[PDB]
């Protein structure tokens, strides 16, 4: 029985593998459900100095 | 550093074992990780549990 | 005013604790695992934060 373990790790740090998915639009000062490198939630967006 | 597909294993119905733990398997394509070293051997199947 | 602030203090870091889940974050969980999965992981979320 052929067998392969894949441990993914999940750290704070930049991703390299990521799942297939379609990057969009950036959307600021206003309410929306954001994704930043699988950072997933939901707020507003300002620049920041 | 690569692009993973992961319904090409899970949705493939060969692999006889799918044991997924800390992760569903059916979302391993919408996280990112910062790396999945996989492992790689042949076991006896009574030794899979 | 001290303690009042460490009241609230003590109680905004008792959200970063796990409490027994993997992760505590509430999103991380529910990005991660199905409803029967996830919820079990929110259970020990909302016993340590109730």
């Amino acid at each position: 029985y052929r067998v392969v373990v894949l441990s993914f790790e999940l750290l704070h740090a930049p991703a390299t593998v990521c799942g297939p998915k379609k990057s969009t639009n950036l959307v600021k000062n206003k309410c929306v459900n954001f994704n930043f490198n699988g950072l997933t939630g939901t707020g507003v967006l300002t620049e920041s100095n | 550093n690569c692009v993973a597909d992961y319904s090409v294993l899970y949705n493939s119905a060969s692999f006889s074992t799918f044991k997924c733990y800390g992760v569903s398997p059916t979302k391993l394509n919408d996280l990112c990780f910062t790396n999945v070293y996989a492992d790689s051997f042949v076991i006896r199947g009574d030794e899979v549990r | 005013v001290n303690q009042n602030a460490q009241a609230l203090n003590t109680l905004v870091k008792q959200l970063s604790s796990n409490f027994g889940a993997i992760s505590s974050v509430l999103n991380d969980i529910l990005s991660r695992l199905d409803p029967p999965e996830a919820e079990v992981q929110i259970d020990r979320l909302i016993t340590g934060r109730l």
